[PDB]
RNA sequence: UAGGAGGGCGCGGCGGCCGAUGCAAAACCCGGGGCGCGAGCCCGGGCGGAGCGGCCGUCGGUGCAGAUCUUGGUGGUAGUA
RNA sequence: AAAUUGCCGGGAGGGAAGCGGAUGGGGGCCGGCGAUGCGCCCCGGC
């Protein structure tokens, strides 16, 4: 159901619901609030030559890699690189950064 | 080019101007330019042109 | 009935006077031509 | 032997320009003079002359010796316009070091 | 300049005895001014210091330290050589002496167009002129 | 690959920066480069069409010609990219105001003691901008002397062209080909 | 000192253009020449013969003229021709001029040390 | 291909501009590092021991692989007939 | 200077060598060949 999740996605109803405009017309009274004028700090400490570019504080929010389908919790994996090759341990849980948690056990 | 006065103020006694036999020089007066004011800034920054 | 006024230095040693500025030439308002005067450079040197 | 189309003294030397022409050329070597920013493009030390385009007085004309000229030149501004005349000095090179030059 | 900015541009652009040119006329050329009153000494019309009326220059002084003049040309006073240059020598703390070059570049429309430039040949002038104090102590390659 | 003459890329050729290195006409070119693209007045895009030239294709046009083209439109600027030379032959011209490249100090004098104006381009453009109230004129191209020796062949039939001779008279090109009676005509 | 450019360096082609049968003959040298023969098969380009530059083997515009520093050199011949490199040290490299004295190098180096410009010649001559 | 045109590289001067040079110039050599699609250019090392460049304009006895090309030198031939 | 030759070190060779496009193995070579700094923050003086 990829495409139909593309659409799904793609409504522009159904855009105003994920983005949440309620909720953003619930805080600043009946409307949606202004924004303001920051980074008044008008400190700058040296002046590049080239023309500034600012840090990437990166606002793109990629997806979390799919684990298989043929990994379960309790899953006998089999090791195929790094110091233990062949080895057979135990799927215990894919973690937070994606990758995958084994053991042993030891 | 450092002009002495007696020189500087013979110049246009020499040259004269746009004016037919003023000069010294016979048969010629100064050449004028395909632009009177050629300051591109008040032409193209003008109230007309703008 | 107005040009600019080209003031003269006078030198130390110089006796006072009462005078003013030079009126500006003409001839030294005239255009300024590079071509011709690179055309016409190139063709007075060859003369000697 | 010879070389291929022996240069020959009537070649053209001179050549001729339209005395009209001339008169313009010369009155825009004038006109370009008065300003100081060609003037400084055209390589010469000013930056501390006084006006443009520079005038003396006539007292100038009498004097009779190069001292004193130096010191006609010490109350304009182009001494050191001249200094940079008299130390850029030095020997031709290439084969007009040879040919009284 | 008696004739205008533009003509002298002009006139000027091809051979001036403050251009550097290297490498050929072809697409490898190397092109910089090295006039007092340029700040990028970039040959360009923007930044020429023969071609215009109103021009800032920011140099490391003469023997002194830490005094960064900053000079203005005078609209006016242009066929007056002597006379047609404003200097100012600070030895103000970088703050303070950026604040003047706003003042005198920026705040009074005398030219905006050097408006970051300028303050970017202040910040060089002024570290070449630290550094000329103590010495090398960052190698600043990363 | 692909079926074009010359990979489709446009074999003719037109002028699109003068030749001549001349400082005010290089600011000319500037000053109109500016027109024609903020302005879209398609007077100004011929005036400059028209910078990118030669100069025999800006013949000089003469006081006779000009007091022909503004007999009674004197409330409209004649715009001559080229040449204005006078003419003693004639008598009376109206107080005109006319725009042009050069002027000879004849014409001009003329002109101005008919008391109209003598422009250049550059105050052209700041009283007509988008060409307001403009009389825009070419001179006579086919005019010169070199254009007589053009065209189909001096000596084919039904043809008028001036021949090359280094002298007119009787016997420079009269004889064979000029007359029924040595050979024939043309 | 630290490059501006944020664009890797792909070059199309490294091995040079040598003339075409520089290698049989010593008079001739290594410096292309196009071959104009009727009969050359370089010039008609068979497969297997020496090629031709053409202009498809150009590098990228803004990629053009950098040495593996990543800076456009220029060459300079003294402390006054150095010093119009304070705002350019990001893109443009400083290379003393092969005919100095090592007096003057040692100027030229010294300067840019401070003015922080990149040098491919601060150790030439010492 | 023949042929044409445009933009460039290079050589030797001349008028100007910017400089380098016994702390080592010119020239020449290198398995040195680069830049350019390319003519070429920049730097390092060495020998060398006195002059040389780069830019704009301008010019000319200016670019070599051939001509049973001119001159000079040197090979294999050959320690052979 | 070059063609040409000698010695020294290395490389390879079943009736040519040389050249072009791939990398692979040898060498010779490059430290601008490749970094160690940025902000905050606490003194202790400058
Ligand atoms: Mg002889
Ligand atoms: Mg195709
Ligand atoms: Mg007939
Ligand atoms: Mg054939
Ligand atoms: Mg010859
Ligand atoms: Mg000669
Ligand atoms: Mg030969
Ligand atoms: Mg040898
Ligand atoms: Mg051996
Ligand atoms: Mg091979
Ligand atoms: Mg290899």
């Amino acid at each position: 159901s990829k495409m139909a999740l593309g659409i799904k996605r793609a409504s522009r109803s159904h855009t105003y619901h994920r983005r949440g405009l309620w909720a953003i017309k619930a805080k600043h009274g009946g409307a949606l609030p202004k924004a303001e004028k920051p980074a008044a700090v008008a400190e700058p400490k040296f002046y590049p030559a080239d023309d500034v570019k600012p840090r990437t504080v990166s606002t793109r929010k990629p997806h979390p890699t799919k684990l298989r389908s043929t990994i379960t919790p309790g899953t006998v994996l089999i090791l195929l690189a790094g110091r233990y090759m062949g080895k057979r341990v135990v799927f215990l849980k894919q973690l937070q950064s994606g990758l995958l948690l084994i053991t042993g056990p030891f | 080019v450092i002009w002495t006065e007696s020189a500087f103020k013979k110049l246009d006694e020499v040259y004269g101007s746009f004016e037919a036999s003023s000069s010294k020089k016979k048969g010629f007066v100064l050449p004028r330019p395909k632009m009177t004011n050629a300051d591109l800034g008040r032409l193209i920054n003008s109230d007309e042109v703008q | 009935t107005a040009r600019p006024l080209v003031s003269v230095k006078a030198l130390d040693g110089d006796m006072a006077t009462d005078a003013a500025g030079v009126p500006m030439p003409h001839v030294m308002k005239a255009p300024i031509r590079p071509d011709v005067i690179t055309f016409v450079h190139r063709l007075v040197s060859c003369n000697s | 032997g010879r070389m291929f189309a022996p240069t020959r003294i009537w070649r053209k030397w001179h050549r001729r320009v339209n005395v009209r022409l001339r008169r313009v050329a010369v009155a825009s070597a004038l006109a370009a003079t008065a300003v100081p920013a060609i003037v400084t493009a055209r390589g010469h030390r000013i930056e501390s002359v006084p006006e443009f385009p520079l005038v003396v007085s006539d007292s100038a004309e009498g004097i009779e010796k190069t001292a004193q000229a130096i010191k006609v030149l010490k109350q304009l501004g182009a001494y050191a316009d001249a200094e940079k005349a008299k130390d850029s000095v030095g020997i031709r090179p290439g084969k007009g070091k040879m040919r009284n030059r | 300049t008696t004739v205008p900015g533009s003509l002298v541009w002009e006139l000027v652009k091809k051979n001036n005895c403050f251009l550097i040119k290297q490498f050929g006329n072809s697409n490898a050329k190397v092109q910089f001014s090295k006039e007092p009153n340029n700040l990028y000494n970039v040959h360009s019309y923007k930044f020429s210091g023969l071609a215009n009326s109103k021009t800032v220059a920011v140099q490391p002084s003469a023997g002194e330290d830490k005094a960064v003049v900053l000079s203005t040309t005078k609209t006016k006073k242009q066929n007056t050589p002597a006379k047609l240059q404003h200097k100012t020598l600070m030895r103000k703390e970088f703050r303070k002496m950026a604040k003047s070059v706003k003042n005198q570049v920026c705040d009074n429309y005398y030219r905006p167009d050097l408006t970051k430039p300028a303050l970017a040949r202040l910040s060089a002038v002024y570290r070449s002129l630290q550094v000329s104090k103590s010495g090398i102590k960052k190698k600043n390659r990363q | 690959g692909i079926d074009l003459v010359a990979g489709g890329r446009n074999k003719r050729t037109k002028r699109t920066a003068p030749k001549s290195d001349d400082v005010y006409l290089k600011l000319l070119v500037k000053l109109y480069r500016f027109l024609v693209r903020r302005t879209k007045s398609q007077f100004n895009a011929v005036i400059l069409k028209r910078l990118f030239m030669s100069k025999t294709n800006r013949p000089p046009l003469s006081m006779r010609r000009l007091v022909r083209f503004m007999e009674g439109k004197e409330d409209k600027i004649a715009v001559i990219v080229g040449t204005i030379t006078d003419d003693q032959r004639v008598y009376e011209i109206p107080a005109m105001k006319v725009a042009a490249l050069r002027f000879t100090e004849t014409a001009r004098a003329r002109i101005v003691n008919a008391g109209g104006e003598c422009l250049t381009f550059d105050q052209l453009a700041l009283r007509a901008p988008l060409g307001q109230n403009t009389l825009l004129l070419r001179g006579p191209k086919n005019a010169r002397e070199a254009v007589r020796h053009f065209g189909k062949a001096p000596g084919v039939p039904h043809s008028h062209t001036k021949p090359y001779v280094r002298s007119k008279g009787r016997k420079f090109e009269k004889a064979r080909g000029r007359r029924n009676s040595r050979g024939f005509k043309v | 000192a630290v490059p501006l450019l944020t664009r890797k360096i792909v070059k199309k082609r490294v091995k040079h253009f040598k003339r075409a049968h520089s290698d049989r003959y010593i008079g001739l040298k290594q410096s292309w020449r196009r071959p104009k023969g009727i009969d050359s098969r370089v010039r008609r380009k068979f497969k297997g013969c020496t090629l031709m530059p053409n202009i498809g083997y150009g590098s990228d515009k803004k990629t053009r003229h950098y040495l593996p520093n990543k800076f456009k050199k220029f060459v300079v011949h003294n402390v006054s021709e150095l010093e119009l490199l304070m705002m350019h040290n990001r893109t443009y490299c400083a290379e003393i001029a092969h005919n100095v004295s090592t007096k003057k190098r040692k100027d030229i180096v010294e300067r840019a040390a401070q003015l922080d410009i990149v040098v491919t010649n601060k150790l030439a001559r010492l």
